[PDB]
RNA sequence: UAAGGUGAUAUGAACCGUUAUAACCGGCGAUUUCCGAAUGGGGAAACCCAGUGUGUUUCGACACACUAUCAUUAACUGAAUCCAUAGGUUAAUGAGGCGAACCGGGGGAACUGAAACAUCUAAGUACCCCGAGGAAAAGAAAUCAACCGAGAUUCCCCCAGUAGCGGCGAGCGAACGGGGAGCAGCCCAGAGCCUGAAUCAGUGUGUGUGUUAGUGGAAGCGUCUGGAAAGGCGCGCGAUACAGGGUGACAGCCCCGUACACAAAAAUGCACAUGCUGUGAGCUCGAUGAGUAGGGCGGGACACGUGGUAUCCUGUCUGAAUAUGGGGGGACCAUCCUCCAAGGCUAAAUACUCCUGACUGACCGAUAGUGAACCAGUACCGUGAGGGAAAGGCGAAAAGAAC
RNA sequence: CGAAGGUGUGCUGUGAGGCAUGCUGGAGGUAUCAGAAGUGCGAAUGCUGACAUAAGUAACGAUAAAGCGGGUGAAAAGCCCGCUCGCCGGAAGACCAAGGGUUCCUGUCCAACGUUAAUCGGGGCAGGGUGAGUCGACCCCUAAGGCGAGGCCGAAAGGCG
C-alpha cells in the first residue's frame, strides 16, 4: 500500500491520513465497544494504516 | 584549602615519633601568609596565598613570569 | 501503651524518599545497591 | 487447569517460623528479667 | 488539522448503567468514557462535531482501578475516566 | 526448507497405525502434523451447552511425530526420501533412489 | 528465506496466503509518552507553574521551537577614580551522570601474633575519595661492575629464606649476577643551510579479508517378540560426515544436524597499496634545564626499625659551577672507573571479564549446585539502611474421564 | 522373557559384608584390575522437613441478656421479618482530618478464614458506584528550617552562607 500511497500530494494522504479517522476508526471504537461489531479484523489493519501513512509524510516532508 | 598559589605545596601526612617510640599521625602544614604583590606593568596590586619559599622565588623570578604559569593553568588571581 | 510507628506520608518521603537520597553522596550510592541486587522497590514510593 | 484451591498453610508456616524466632530470640530476659525479682531471691549468693 | 484529529483520540466508548439510564430519560443527561487527560472542553468540542448537538455543561471524575487476584497473582485495572454529560433541548440520543 | 508440507501424501514408518496411508491435513511447528483416518482417540466430550450440547464420545485424528512417516512415491508405491535441487533457478523437491522431480 | 501465521500463560472468535509486498531472520532508517545527571522554575519522582519567539479557524483559544549550570573563546557593553580594570549581556565549542573487575594517586585502622604487652607485626591489607585507558603506570642510565665489561623499560624461572634489619622476638626479607618472554627508540630548550626531504593525522578509491541473515549436504530392508521398536536374529550400503540431539525401549543409513563445499542488496573492522589536505624532513656551528643538589631541624620509602649509615621524596630555614664542572660506586678522605640531573614522548611482552561466540569437564544433579532449575532478589520482615525464603517430574500423545 | 531403587526369604564368610530368588518398577547398571575421593554417623542444648506425646485435657478473648413465632433453605439459637426484654446514650451516637486503600451497593457461591453450623459476613467471583467557578487541595505570601548562583573555608569528599 506504500506503493500506491506513495505516490500523493502531502496534502491528499493527509486527507486520508484524517478520513481514516472520521469513520472507521472512532466508529468501530464506538460501534464495536457496544457490542454490535461482528468483525475485530477491520481495527488492526487500520490502526496498522495509519502509521503507514504517518511515516510516509514524515519520509516526504521534513526529515 | 591549605595551598601556596606558587609552587602547588599542599600538606602531607606523617608521624609523631616519642621518645619511647610510639607513633602518633599528624599534619604538616607549609608556611603560608597572605601577602599583596606589586605590579608595574598594570601599576597595581595582586592579592595571593602563598608560602614563604614562593616569595624567595618572586624575589628571583619575574612577578609576571610567575603570573604566565597561572596564565597559563587558568589559576584565577 | 503508645506504639513506635505513627503513620505520617510526608515524612515517610521527605526522609526516606528518593529526591533525599539523589540529593547527596551517600545516598547516591544506595540506590546503586538497590539496583545492583535488581529489587524492585528502589525507595518508598508508587 | 484443574488446580486444588490454593494452600496457604505455608503462610502460617512461615509466620510460625518468623514469629516464634522474632520473640524468642529478641524477648530476650523478658521471662528472666521477671523472674530476676526471682532471679534476685531464688539465687542464694550466701 | 490536528485539532480535530485530537478529538478522534479522545473518547473511547460510551458507559452503560441504570444511572447511566435515568440521566438520559430524566435529566437528559449522557455518559461516556475518555482519556487519563481528556479535559472538559476537550469533551465538548468533539460532541459539537460528531454529534452535532448542543451542551448545556460538562463535569467529569476519575474511577480508580479494583485491584484483582487472577490465580494466585494479583494485577490492578488501569484507571480510567467518565464523564457526565448534558444537552440542551435539540437532542436526539 | 521443509520435506513434507501443508498438501502431500505419506505412509506411517512406525507406530500404531505402521504401514497406512494416507495425506496431509496441517503442519504444525511442534515438529508434528495431522491425518486423516489414521491416528484416531476415543475423545470423551462436554456438552457445551452454547449452540449443540452433543458431548459424546467422538473420534478425533491426533497429532504425530514426522520422523515417524515418509512420503509414499506412488510408483514403486513405498517410502522414499527427500532431497534438494535447484531446477531452472528455483529450489524443489524430488526422490532418492529414483530421483525424480516432485 | 519462505507455505504459514496472527509472542507466551490457553484454547477460543474474526482475518491475510499459499511463490510470493503472508509470517520469520538480518542490515540501513523517522517513532520514541513521563520520571530519572533532567538541563525553563519548583518539587514528597514519574507531578505542579511558567516565560519568549514563530505560526495558526469559528473572538474563546491552539500547534511548534527555544529558555539549566560551569569552563574556554570572540563580540557587544561596562561601575565606584579620567583612562582602565572589575562585573554584566549575547552566540560557538566542551563536560557533568551510570557501570563488574583490572591500573595509578591522595588519605588510611583494629582485632589478631608476639603465647602478657607499649617498639614491631597484622598492612600501606580492609575501607573512603580522586582520575583515566582498553589495557593502564614505568621507561630509554648523573643506572650496575670490575679494572672485566653489559647496555632502556615490563614480566617469568634461579642466587634464596642467603647477605642483612630486628624488644636480635616473634617476624621481615633483598640485591648483584644468570637463563628466558618481547624489543625501539625519539624530541624541546636554535640559528643557518635547506624545503612538502621520513613522518604521523585526516581523507577518499579500489583489492583482499572476514563480522552481522543463510544454502546444499551421503546411504536399509524382512522377521521375532513386543502397547509402542531405534532392541535380538539375516542379509545389505554410505562414511573427508560414528560430534551431538530428538522420535512410543539402546537408530552410522527415520528427523534435525556434523565433515566438506558455497553465498551479501546493505552497513561495517582490519592489512595493503591507494589520489589528495595538512604534516614536518636531511646537513653544519652552538646550547644543554637554579631555589635546583646538597646542608641543618622533623618525618616518610627504600629488605634496612638511626643504627658506624650510604640512596630517594619532602613540611620549614638556607643554599654552588656551568664541563678546565659535577653526581655516584652503603659511613669517610684520596686514586681509579663510570655517568650527566634539576624538560618531555613512546608500541609489544603483562593483570583483568559486567558482557558476546564456540568448546570442554573423573564439577552438582532439586536439603547439593548461584540466595533463586519451578515469573526470585519476588513473597515476606523491618520505618531504614538492609535482611531474605519454601516450592521440579502423570502420560506417548490430553486420549483428562461421555453416560 | 524386566536394571537401578524398594520390599522378604534362603544360603554363605573369621568380620565389616557377598550370592540367588519371590512381589512391585519401569529403564538403566556394570564384571576384572588400577586410579581420585565433597566417602561410610546416635549423639554435638546440632540444621532442614515430616510425625508422635501430654490430649481430644486447658482454652473459645470482658458477666450488657436474651426469649418466642413466622420465612429461607439440606440442615437454624447465631441469617431475614415480626413481638417482647435489656445496655450505652459529653457514648458503645453523628460528622472530619492523619492514616488506610474497595473494605461501599447489588447479585451470586460453602472449598479455606470467622476460635463453633453459616442459607451469613469487612470471606471467594462477577458487575455496579465516587460529578464542584463557591468544600479542600492546586495557586499568591511567608515564619522555625532546609537547598543555596557567585563567595568563604577545607587533603579530596565536602561544610557555612
Amino acid at each position: 500500500m506504500k506503493a500506491k500511497e506513495l505516490r500523493e500530494k502531502s496534502v491528499e494522504e493527509l486527507n486520508t491520513e484524517l478520513l481514516n479517522l472520521l469513520r472507521e476508526q472512532f466508529n468501530l471504537r464506538m460501534q464495536a465497544a457496544s457490542g454490535q461489531l461482528q468483525q475485530s479484523h477491520l481495527l488492526k489493519q487500520v490502526r496498522r494504516d495509519v502509521a503507514r501513512v504517518k511515516t510516509l509524510l514524515n519520509e516526504k516532508a521534513g526529515a | 584549602s591549605r595551598v601556596c598559589q606558587v609552587t602547588g605545596k599542599r600538606p602531607v601526612t606523617g608521624n609523631n615519633r616519642s621518645h619511647a617510640l610510639n607513633a602518633t599521625k599528624r599534619r604538616f602544614l607549609p608556611n603560608l601568609h597572605s601577602h599583596r604583590f606589586w605590579v608595574e606593568s598594570e601599576k597595581r596590586f595582586v592579592t595571593l596565598r602563598v608560602s614563604a619559599k614562593g616569595m624567595r622565588v618572586i624575589d628571583k623570578k619575574g612577578i609576571d613570569t610567575v603570573l604566565a604559569e597561572l596564565r597559563a593553568r587558568g589559576e584565577k588571581y | 501503651m503508645k506504639r513506635t510507628f505513627q503513620p505520617s506520608v510526608l515524612k515517610r518521603n521527605r526522609s526516606h524518599g528518593f529526591r533525599a537520597r539523589m540529593a547527596t553522596k551517600n545516598g547516591r550510592q544506595v540506590l546503586a545497591r538497590r539496583r545492583a541486587k535488581g529489587r524492585a522497590r528502589l525507595t518508598v514510593s508508587k | 487447569m484443574k488446580f486444588v484451591k490454593i494452600d496457604s498453610s505455608s503462610v502460617d508456616m512461615k509466620k510460625y517460623k518468623l514469629q516464634n524466632n522474632v520473640r524468642r530470640s529478641i524477648k530476650s530476659s523478658s521471662m528472666n528479667y521477671a523472674n530476676v525479682a526471682i532471679m534476685t531471691d531464688a539465687d542464694h549468693d550466701g | 488539522m490536528i485539532r480535530e484529529e485530537r478529538l478522534l483520540k479522545v473518547l473511547r466508548a460510551p458507559h452503560v448503567s441504570e444511572k447511566a439510564s435515568t440521566a438520559m430519560e430524566k435529566s437528559n443527561t449522557i455518559v461516556l468514557k475518555v482519556a487519563k487527560d481528556a479535559t472538559k472542553a476537550e469533551i465538548k468540542a468533539a460532541v459539537q462535531k460528531l454529534f452535532e448537538v448542543e451542551v448545556e455543561v460538562v463535569n467529569t471524575l476519575v474511577v480508580k482501578g479494583k485491584v484483582k487476584r487472577h490465580g494466585q497473582r494479583i494485577g490492578r485495572r488501569s484507571d480510567w475516566k467518565k464523564a457526565y454529560v448534558t444537552l440542551k433541548e435539540g437532542q436526539n440520543l | 526448507a521443509a520435506k513434507i508440507r501443508r498438501d502431500d501424501e505419506v505412509i506411517v514408518l512406525t507406530g500404531k497405525d505402521k504401514g497406512k496411508r494416507g495425506k496431509v491435513k496441517n503442519v504444525l511447528s511442534s515438529g508434528k502434523v495431522i491425518v486423516e483416518g489414521i491416528n484416531l482417540v476415543k475423545k470423551h466430550q462436554k456438552p457445551v451447552p452454547a449452540l449443540n450440547q452433543p458431548g459424546g464420545i467422538v473420534e478425533k485424528e491426533a497429532a504425530i511425530q514426522v520422523s515417524n512417516v515418509a512420503i509414499f512415491n506412488a510408483a514403486t508405491g513405498k517410502a522414499d526420501r527427500v532431497g534438494f535441487r535447484f531446477e531452472d533457478g528455483k529450489k524443489v523437491r524430488f526422490f532418492k533412489s529414483n530421483s525424480e522431480t516432485i
